[PDB]
RNA sequence: GACCAGGCG
DNA sequence: AACTACTTCC
DNA sequence: GGAAGTAGTTACGCCTGGTC
């Protein structure tokens, strides 16, 4: 067998298509009346047959089975291709027209051949090396070869070429070109000649761009669809050819007839019209050729380009077998690489395993079960290649001849590998190999720390499900594609696979000051989080009771490697003194007593020595979509493995700390004290009366513009300044007044959900709302509403909401909001679209880059773009948030490793 | 003063009076009424290739609904029967003719010139007028508010289009030349032309005309329209000093090259190139006439007019070059009018009748010829009645209305209507959409209007493409229906105003426009205004007239046409609202109606044009002295399934938004009518519920006689990790109980087709040696009739109407007809009718019972949508001290990123009302206030947050922290996972690139796209791209010839492959390649392209 | 089979 | 429509 | 250099129904 090694294009000349086709077709119609193919049509057998219980003329193969045969029509004139309308113009007016030289001088001829030899690999250099002769050409009026006047030409849209001739003294007459004329022209061009017309000698001819014959496409090319009505549907180029036959027709009948050269032209001109408009319809300057119904045909041209054409519709991507699709729901149970399959799905969807030594008792159980248990098998082949459907009476025999080296499509099990996607599909992380295990419900089931790569939110969200079927396919996916890798993200070197809410509000809870558990917690959630354990550590306090307890740092620690030792500021620094004090305790000798930590410890600094935590509190920063710390440092210092298991059992804990330790969110949690009522009155206050001054100082010429922009500008930008600050000094109070113990604040702080300014929002003023940047304008004249005065420039009347969630908006501030939130949702789909546009122009521009075994970056024809990728050779990755190395954490790990 | 709770009574009775779909009705009916007789009126009598014979029509009729049955006669059809036997609800149209033989008129013929498709519960359909009991026994529900259409059995909306006021220009910069352009949509017939004067950056004025394919210098335009002095030009456009010079300027350079008779003939050139100077004229005047503001006029009398209107826009563009005035907003409602069914019929109707009278005139000259004058003049009604032919109109206005294509550019205008459940249904009757495309990014257009308060809800719209281009209706809104316009202009004359022609415009007088057009000067305009305000609350005048003026520009406009969204406003005279407690008390009593509370006045209609002038108050206490109006309701400025929502203002925008969207995707009654209707697929909630906390409106509407929905009692707290990232937990045991199920129905149609030559299928069971059998197996439930008995069980794929066709293969088909493959159920009813030709037709109804099952989709009011992801054992579920366990569990982690606070009130709410005993009214801004809740759950014996003390089903232990726990009325969607799972291991191909089919319903395959292989690729798998791309959809073998490189030919009759090209037979060798790629190859190698292959050795 | 409309993430 | 970029008449 | 014309694009799936 070969593989095509490359593909040569060029323009098929009349020899090449009157040999290549099996029929000529001269009767313009598709089928009889009975039912059968008419002889001589479009639908010859000679070209194919797509209808069952028909046999090919040319193959003798059955519909599905014959490839498809070409076809020809002898054309009574010749016509002019569209396509190469525009190059058909420029050699005509760059070519002599009685000898067919390119007119130009053979110094010039000779210098510019050895700059076409040269810089031919580049396209840009070339086309414009060919612009500049055809340029040149064109101004000449005379062929220097023989002497002989070059009338300009003119050319209209496709397929008028008009050359203007001094038809009399002083008048000049345009004679336009018929194809016949033009085709003799082209021939009369030399072959020394093309290259300097970008022409190739061989593969193309300029006098075969003027077609006298044109190839039918096979049947198989065109298939015609019986409608349930009983009538016959053809397609589109169908319809073109019968039409093109028929005028095609007609005109050899004028010609052999003999007709007034007016009524010749204008059946040329039909045909010139039916072919172009099959070639494209929606070619420049032609009337669309319409169908029947009313809609314009669809022709070759829209067969191969556009979002639904050949090239984009059927080559890059196209429908696939053995794939599935379902609603996503998420299971917390299953590992980060592994997907939960409904019953159905796995029975429906095979993967085709050659019996071998080893699974041969497996799969003759497995075909015993058959189709319907779910531990069975649908299909067997044998390995002459002949196939069998598993069934009743047939199960007993096939398990029977199982033998070896047949082949049996069995139903996925436990283990197995398949592609998951959710497809709005940015980065390569929207496709990851995942383990396959069968679930009863009807649902994919996915882990929740992998929903970040996905970007899955379990609200309707379905996701694709591909099954590869060979071998090397299954050992691709499960060697370069599974979830335990790719939990650096390549785009900024950090773990993208993470806690994203409740493992981050169940590790503070479990972690924070004073929280301890009883020794029946402890052991529940140390078992549920599937960590290994036979014995308790000491606990670290006593109840009133006696009762021992232990520290929820003690409970995160038994699951961290014992080597393992960092600290750093998460978000829950308040008091910097604090941290300084551990900075300065850790910096004397880095190793310090750990009682002297404990003594100083802070919920603000994580300090892990040796494997256990002896300050901080669980934040996002220890493990989550960006900026984990643990995690990030557990899998670059000891592996992959390890980092899916330290994640695993982690999401479990936290789960289990926050189900059995309770979280709820309720009105209670927008509440504030009269004291931060009345300042956040004073703050709306004071900003309305600020805003106020500053309307009566523009309003007497009082203001000045600043730097940069008008008067008008100056107000609205120092309103929105103050706006924004009164905003700013309300959700101070705010964060001052609710505390650490407010379930709201904590998932915020600790950067489990939401931020600062939905909290804000909701205990405190709106604020003011805007579109496009500027305050609310758009309404009646001098207004947003007519509930307020014309003219009005106040903070009400032009969007500043002052109201909370909680204290209900009034229908004025109501509305402003809901003119706040229809901008954002716009704002959504445009930026979408423009960021796939985007993305999809980088992507092809960018795709095959690759890095060479020497380590630069190089072009496909050999260019190299990078003699090292990235200038320093380290993949982003595998790099330390964009770093090469990180110096200073090798030097600790290094010192505290030997000096420990 | 009067309490908002008193401005609810009015309301109420505004709603009760007048339905939720009057727009649709009313256009309708004025389409009936005067609208097919105007379109008749348009269209003059036939004139046909005849010496002494032409037509004339007389008066349109529509007679009742009927049938014509292809071997009986015309019975009475009602909407029951229409929608089920697959017939088109549309009555008789008759015509009137006047012979008109030698300019004399003989006795009139009456001749039906085709059917018109009714409007259901209009004037003229069976259903109008009509009691409950009525409507019941004619199998309808009395709830449905009909304004649909029946078209083939389906029930078709006509969606209204947001488009352009028609007839009024508007200014705005191009900001690109620094050309001023002022442009007007002038309409007439049914023909808009677009006009358009522009100021360029040289001073110079221009003027477009839609088929004049080149601009025109305005001097020029305005000569060629009557006006030969030039003096006369210039005080014509206008009297101010510096638009005087700007005038002489731009008058000087066009007088000094083209005059008055030069104008015409200089249009000529660029309208009809050529040499023909009499034709030239003639396209000139032609363009002029007709091309030129065609509302003014296609009469040479017009002309002059047309130099007027120009004039005026002229003066506009100036006056914006002058910067003396703002630029026009497109998106104020003041420039847009809405067009509803029954304008769009009256475009539709026009189409189509001069087809038909093309037709007819056809007929007339082709018989006439075709047997001289033997019988046409001996007898003329039969030759005019066997010349009709009427089938022409009804299948165009059919056809139009079916497919949604309106004639012209016009996509869309008729869409399916949705009967999910109530509020789908009215929300699509109470739709609006803007012709503009989806994709282009219409920033302006997109965005909330201030002029949309009171017209458009501010909520309620779709995400994604469609977002800001659909709207819906305010509740509030009114839509005006037209009156007619010679009255109001000799009432508006009489009134004092003196035409422009013999009083010429200036500065110090008012300039007043009737409906777009100006109409005469006035001097005092506001006293105008005044008057024409007082003179329409005496009643004398229409409520469909509306009056502004602005002090700004001088300018009075005068509006009475239709498609205007209005709201209602209390008038507010001297600080003291019109409204009284009296008028109130009335009100409710029943002895006043609101129609008598506009026609004394009280209440007042207003478009954005008149709120311009308006000064609106909110509250009642709240009015002051400089006050013009009142709010009769804030609260309905809300759409309907944004009424739905309780405590809207709590929410933040997008959730609401969200909210009022997911409310027309719930299951629930939506129609009483269900059972014995025919529809493709329907929903029914077992157990619908009323909502505890609903606003008034929703009872006021009757969203509560067909509720979709139950109440759940709902715990916000993180359960096993699996209600994270929007997920939800639900209760086993509420579920076996009846919470949140439903039944799922489908209808399957089978026709028995009748082919040309008597070649008809039959319904039977097919014997085993028909062509394309089943397995015997599939027809196990099917009856010696051929159809399947009701209430027998069928799974996927067997068949519930056995049929078999004649033989077409190259004995007889079968193409029978079976259950999806996906789909199971119980067939709950089978009908046998007659088609409209004669052929019988059969329903089959299968009805599912869905259960609630993991990743079932489930909403609030609120917008917090999320799939079932763990279905718990009630002993599993934490309990409170009160003994109450959540049917329904929300993570706390969904609160505050959406900040939906709303959600938490209407919790704290339903606990209240349930334990009550009362509903909770939770309106829009004059509901319970969350204090006042609060308050009375601390005097019931429940903590005032609503947080209690939960203990652990699990582990029987309390939980550390108070639970929030309150009720919420939750609403199950039709996104079930039952019908979106699909799997496809292998099976059917298309024809054309032997690739798997697309979709669900045919085995299809899930497309592997461009943007997945860009994945695959960056991730180094490229064996595995090979295997997806290659193997899995069209992998084939092909045979190419070594030396030439085209495709070899194998033959399998003589077992020899060689290349016909060049006849090698010994360099030929296979290659593996796509299907896809051979029919690249094959449509390369068509338009003339040789595609040579190099192979190479591996 | 391609056209329209409505939704879903 | 609304952007870009050429092309191409001026 | 204009100053117009002309052409070329404008995210990815998926589902439903209805008409040709
Ligand atoms: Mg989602
Ligand atoms: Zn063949
Ligand atoms: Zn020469
Ligand atoms: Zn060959």
């Amino acid at each position: 067998k070969k593989v095509i090694g490359s593909i040569e294009f060029g323009i098929l000349s009349p020899q090449e298509i009157r040999k290549m086709s099996a029929v000529e077709v001269t009767v313009p119609d598709t089928y009889d009346d009975d039912g059968y193919p008419i002889e001589g049509g479009v639908m010859d057998k000679r070209m194919g047959v797509i209808d069952p219980g028909l046999r090919c003329e040319t193959c003798g193969g059955r519909a599905g089975e014959c490839p498809g045969h070409f076809g020809h029509i002898e054309l009574a004139r010749p016509v002019i291709h569209v396509g190469f309308a525009k190059t058909i113009y420029r050699i005509l007016e760059s070519t002599c027209r009685e000898c067919g030289r390119i007119k130009l001088t053979d110094e010039e001829i000779e210098e510019y051949m050895k700059k076409i030899e040269l810089a031919r690999n580049r396209r840009s250099e070339f086309n414009e090396i060919i612009k500049e002769i055809h340029k040149k050409a064109k101004e000449r009026m005379v062929c220097p070869h023989c002497g002989a006047p070059q009338y300009p030409i003119k050319f209209e849209k496709p397929t008028i070429y008009w050359e203007i001739r001094k038809d009399e003294q002083g008048n000049e007459y345009r004679h336009r070109l018929m194809p016949t004329e033009v085709r003799d022209w082209l021939e009369k061009i030399p072959d020394k000649d093309l290259p300097l017309l970008g022409l190739d000698p061989e593969k193309s001819r300029p006098e075969w761009m003027v077609l006298t014959v044109l190839p039918v496409p096979p049947v198989t090319a065109r298939p015609s669809i019986t409608l349930e009505t009983g009538i016959r549907a053809e397609d589109d180029l169908t319809h073109k050819l019968v039409d093109i036959i028929r005028i095609n027709n007609r005109l050899k009948q004028n010609i052999e007839a003999g007709a007034p050269q007016l009524i010749i032209e204008d059946l040329w001109d039909l045909l010139q019209y039916h072919v172009t408009t099959y070639i494209n319809n929606e070619a420049p300057g032609v009337p669309p050729a319409k169908h029947k119904s009313g809609r314009p045909l669809k022709t070759l041209a829209q067969r191969l380009k556009g979002k639904e054409g050949r090239f984009r519709g059927n080559l890059s991507g196209k429908r696939v077998n053995f794939s599935a699709r379902t609603v996503i729901s998420p299971d917390p149970m299953i590992s980060i690489n592994e997907v939960g399959v409904p019953v159905e799905v796995a029975m429906e969807l095979t993967v085709p395993e050659k019996v071998t030594e080893f699974n041969i008792e497996r799969l003759r159980k497995m075909v015993l079960n058959g189709p319907d248990k779910y531990p069975g098998a649908n299909y067997v082949i044998d390995p002459e290649g002949r196939r069998r459907r598993i069934m009743d009476s047939n199960k007993e025999t096939l398990a029977n001849q199982l033998d070896i080296g047949w082949t049996v499509e069995r139903h996925l099990m436990d283990g197995d590998i398949v592609l998951f996607n959710r497809q709005p599909s940015l980065h390569r992380m929207s496709i990851m190999a995942h383990r396959v295990r069968v679930m009863p419900y009807r649902t994919f089931r996915l882990n929740l720390a992998v929903c970040p790569p996905y970007n899955a939110d379990f609200d309707g969200d379905e996701m694709n499900l591909h099954v590869p079927q060979t071998e090397e396919a299954q050992a691709e996916a499960r060697i370069l594609m599974e979830v335990q890798n790719h939990i650096i993200s390549p785009r900024y070197g950090g773990p993208i696979i993470g806690g994203i809410q409740d493992h981050i509000s169940g590790g503070y809870l479990l972690t924070r000051e004073g929280a301890y558990f009883t020794r029946d917690e402890v052991e529940q959630m140390l078992m549920f989080a599937g960590v290994d354990i036979t014995e308790l550590p000491e606990p670290d306090k006593y109840d009133e009771n006696g009762n021992p307890l232990w520290s929820g740092k003690t409970i995160f620690s038994l699951l961290l490697p014992e080597d393992l030792t960092v600290w750093y500021r998460n978000k829950l620094c308040d008091e910097p003194e604090r941290c300084e004090a551990l900075e300065k305790l850790i910096e004397e000798k880095l190793m310090p007593d750990p009682e002297e930590v404990r003594k100083l410890a802070y919920d603000g600094f994580v300090y892990i020595q040796n494997g256990k935590l002896l300050s901080g509190a669980i934040d996002k920063k220890a493990y989550g979509r960006e900026d984990g710390i643990i995690l990030d440092l557990i899998v670059r210092e000891y592996g992959v493995e390890r980092a899916r298991q330290f994640l695993d059992q982690v999401t479990k804990l936290t789960i289990w700390v926050i189900t059995h330790k309770g979280f709820t969110t309720g009105i209670d949690d927008e509440d504030l004290p009269e004291e931060a009522r009345d300042r956040i009155r004073e703050i709306i206050r004071e900003a309305e009366e600020r805003v106020n001054k500053l309307i009566e100082a523009y309003k007497r010429g009082e203001l000045e513009p600043l730097p940069g922009k008008s008067l008008e500008d100056t107000l609205e930008s120092l309103i929105m300044a103050v706006l924004a600050e009164a905003r700013d000094n309300a959700g101070a109070v705010a964060e001052k007044y609710l505390g650490m113990d407010n379930h709201t604040v904590i998932m915020a702080k600790t950067g489990a959900r939401g931020k600062i300014l939905n909290i804000t929002q909701m205990a405190a003023l709106l604020g003011q709302q805007s579109i496009r940047g500027k305050r609310l304008y758009r309404g009646f004249r001098g207004r947003v509403l007519s509930h307020f005065k014309p003219g009005d420039l106040g903070a009400r009347a032009k969007g500043f909401v002052v109201n909370s969630y909680k204290s209900g908006l009034t229908p004025q501030e109501y509305f402003f909001h809901a003119m706040g939130g229809r901008e954002g949702l716009v704002d959504t789909a445009v930026r979408t679209a423009q960021s796939g546009y985007m993305q999809r122009r980088l992507i092809n521009a960018l795709q095959d880059l690759k890095v060479e075994y020497d380590g630069t970056v190089r072009s496909p024809e050999g260019i190299i773009v990078q003699f090292k990728y990235g200038e320093d050779g380290v993949d982003p990755m595998k790099s330390w948030r964009g770093k090469t190395v990180d110096v200073d954490r090798i030097i600790v790990r290094t010192l505290l490793k030997m000096r420990g | 003063d009067v309490t908002p709770d008193d401005l609810w009574i009015v309301m109420e009775s505004y709603w009760q009076e007048k339905g939720l779909v009057r727009q649709h009705l009313d256009s309708y009916n004025a389409f009936i009424e005067r609208g097919l007789q105007e379109v008749v009126n348009e269209f003059g009598g036939i004139k046909p290739d005849i010496p002494d014979f032409e037509v004339k029509f007389g008066k349109i009729r529509v007679g009742e609904p009927e049938f014509q049955e292809p071997h009986g006669q015309r019975k009475p059809l009602y909407p029951m029967d229409a929608r089920i036997r697959n017939l088109t609800y549309a009555a008789p149209l008759y015509l009137e003719m006047i012979p008109v033989i030698k300019g004399v008129e003989q006795d009139p013929v009456e001749v039906r010139i085709g059917e018109l498709p009714i409007m259901l519960k209009s004037k003229v359909c069976r259903l109008y007028g009509l009691s409950d009991e009525e409507l019941i026994k004619l199998g309808e529900d009395p709830k449905d508010p009909g304004g649909y259409f029946i078209i083939n059995g389906s029930e078709r909306v006509i969606v209204s289009i947001e488009d352009i006021a028609p007839n009024r220009t508007l200014v705005e910069k191009d900001e690109r030349q620094e050309k001023y352009i002022a442009k007007v949509f002038s309409y007439r017939h049914g023909y808009r032309a677009l006009v358009a004067v522009e100021r360029r950056k040289d001073g110079i004025l221009y003027v477009d005309i839609p088929n004049v394919p080149k601009p025109v210098k305005f001097v020029y335009v305005m000569r060629a329209l009557g006006l030969e002095r030039d003096k006369d030009i210039v005080e014509a456009v206008g009297n101010d000093p510096e638009v005087q010079q700007i005038m002489f300027d731009n008058l000087e350079d066009a007088s000094d090259i083209t005059t008055q008779q030069e104008a015409l003939e200089f249009i000529g050139k660029l309208v009809a190139p050529g040499q023909a100077r009499e034709y030239r004229l003639k396209r000139a005047e032609y363009v002029i006439d007709n091309n030129l503001l065609p509302h003014m006029g296609v009469s040479p009398e017009d002309r002059i007019k047309k130099a007027y209107y120009l004039g005026m826009m002229a003066l506009k563009v100036i006056e914006l070059s002058l910067g003396r005035r703002p630029e026009d907003d497109k998106d104020h409602y003041a420039n847009k009018r809405l067009r509803l069914a029954g304008d769009l019929l009256k475009d539709l109707f026009r189409v189509a009748f001069s087809q038909l009278v093309k037709d007819i005139q056809y007929q007339m000259t082709k018989t006439y010829q075709r047997k001289g004058d033997k019988y046409t003049f001996g007898n003329i009604h039969r030759f005019i009645r066997n010349s009709i032919r009427p089938d022409v109109l009804t299948e165009r206005i059919e056809h139009a209305l079916a497919t949604g294509a309106w004639p012209g550019g016009r996509t869309g205008v008729s869409q399916l209507l949705d009967r999910t459940n109530y509020m789908s249904t009215l929300s699509h009757l109470r739709r609006v959409t803007s012709p503009l495309d989806r994709e282009q990014p219409h920033f302006e257009a997109r965005d909330l209007h201030g002029t949309h308060w009171g017209r458009i809800c501010p909520t309620e719209t779709p995400e994604g493409p469609n977002c800001g281009l659909v709207k819906n209706l305010a509740l509030m809104a009114q839509i005006t229906t037209a009156v007619p316009e010679e009255e109001i202009r000799e009432y508006l004359m009489s009134l004092g105003i003196v035409p422009i022609e013999v009083r010429r415009p200036d500065p110090t007088l008012w300039r007043v426009y009737l409906n777009g057009v100006l109409i005469g000067t006035i001097e005092d305009g506001k006293a105008l205004v005044q008057r024409i305000r007082q003179d329409r609350r005496s009643g004398k005048i229409s409520d469909v007239i509306n009056v502004a003026y602005y002090e700004d520009v001088k300018e009075v406009y005068v509006n009475s046409d239709d498609g205007r969204v209005r709201r209602p406003l209390i008038i507010v005279e001297n600080g003291v609202p019109k409204l009284t407690k009296e008028h109130v008390q009335a009100v409710k009593e029943g002895r006043l109606k609101w129609s008598d509370l506009i026609k004394m006045g009280i209440i007042e209609y207003l478009d954005a044009e008149e709120e311009e002038n308006a000064y609106v108050a909110m509250w009642p206490w709240e009015v002051t002295e400089e006050h013009t109006h009142l709010e009769l309701m804030p609260a309905a400025i809300l759409g309907l399934p944004a009424s739905l929502v309780p405590y809207p203002e709590h929410n933040a925008a997008p959730r609401n938004t969200y909210g009022a969207g997911m409310a027309k995707q719930s299951l629930g009654l939506g129609w009483a009518n269900f059972r014995i209707r025919v529809d493709t697929r329907g929903h029914l909630l077992h157990y619908p519920q009323i909502p505890l906390v609903n606003s008034r409106i929703m009872k006021a509407v009757g969203y509560e006689d067909r509720p979709a929905g139950q109440n759940f009692v709902v715990a916000v707290l993180a359960y096993q990790g699996y209600n994270m990232e929007d997920a939800i937990i639900i209760n086993k045991a509420s579920i076996e109980r009846g919470l949140a199920r439903s039944t799922f129905f489908r209808t399957y149609e089978a026709e028995e087709k009748k082919y040309l030559g008597g070649q008809t299928d039959k319904f039977e069971i097919p014997d085993p040696t028909v062509r394309g059998y089943r397995g015997e197996k599939y027809y196990r439930n099917l009856d010696e009739d051929g159809l399947i008995f009701p209430e027998s069980k069928v799974e996927g794929k067997d068949v519930l109407v056995g049929r078999t066709s004649p033989p077409r293969f190259l004995e007889r088909r079968e193409t029978s007809v079976a259950v999806r493959p996906s789909e199971k159920g119980v067939v709950d009813k089978v009908i046998i009718t007659e088609t409209g030709d004669g052929t019988k037709l059969v329903k089959v109804t299968v009805r599912d019972l869905r259960i609630p099952e993991l990743g079932d989709k489930f909403a609030s009011r609120h917008g917090q949508k999320g799939v079932i992801g763990l279905i718990v054992p009630q002993e599993d579920m934490p309990w409170t001290e009160s003994g109450i366990v959540p049917d329904l569990i929300v993570n706390p982690h969904g609160i505050p990123s959406r900040m939906t606070v709303g959600q938490l009130i209407e919790a704290i709410g339903g606990k209240v009302a349930s334990l009550k005993g009362r509903r909770v009214d939770g309106t829009a801004f004059i509901g319970e206030p969350e204090e006042k809740l609060r308050k009375e759950l601390e005097e019931l014996g429940f903590k005032h947050t609503g947080r209690e003390i939960m203990y652990d089903g699990i582990t029987g232990k309390r939980l550390e922290a108070d639970i929030f726990i309150g009720v919420i009325y939750y609403q199950r969607l039709h996104h079930m996972v039952a019908d979106k799972i699909h799997a496809r291991s292998r099976g059917p191909v298309q024809v054309l690139t032997k690739q798997p089919t697309e979709g669900r319903a045919r085995e299809g395959g899930l497309r592997f796209g461009e943007m997945e292989r860009d994945v695959l690729v960056g991730h180094g798998a490229a064996m595995l791209l090979i295997e997806r791309l290659l193997e899995e959809s069209d992998k084939t073998e092909v045979w190419v010839c070594e030396n030439c490189g085209h495709i070899a030919l194998e033959d399998k009759r003589r077992r020899r492959v060689y290349c016909p090209v060049c006849g090698e037979e010994e360099r030929i060798s296979k290659v593996e390649m796509s299907y896809a790629f051979k029919l690249l190859l094959d449509e390369l190698k068509a338009m003339v392209i040789r595609p040579k292959l190099n192979l190479s050795e591996r």
